[PDB]
């Protein structure tokens, strides 16, 4: 791994943000549309299932 | 009061002689010094992280 450095007038602790892609088992939410509309729950393609 | 200053006054006769002696005097005036100061402390996270 490669050390990141941190500025000064920002505290002791950092953050950092990950985007979880489309066809993820952790893409939950409430925005599925099924092929007939139909309003359903899982948000993603199919999940990850294969 | 009138009576005391006209009893009191230097009056002076024929003869003359030692009759009418006065005398002055002084006083004395003081001051002073003092000192005063005060501090604060502080660490060098408290700069840093602020």
């Amino acid at each position: 791994a490669d050390t990141f450095s941190m500025p000064k007038h920002y505290g002791k602790e950092i953050v950092r943000l990950h985007y979880i892609p489309l066809l993820d088992d952790r893409n939950v939410n409430d925005q599925g549309i099924d092929a007939s509309g139909a309003t359903i729950a899982n948000g993603n393609l199919y999940g990850s299932s294969r | 009061d009138v009576g005391n200053i006209t009893a009191k006054m230097p009056t002076l006769t024929e003869i003359g002689g030692r009759v009418n002696r006065v005398g002055f005097k002084r006083v004395e005036i003081k001051g002073k010094l003092e000192k005063y100061g005060f501090f604060r402390e502080y660490t060098q996270e408290q700069l840093d992280f602020d």
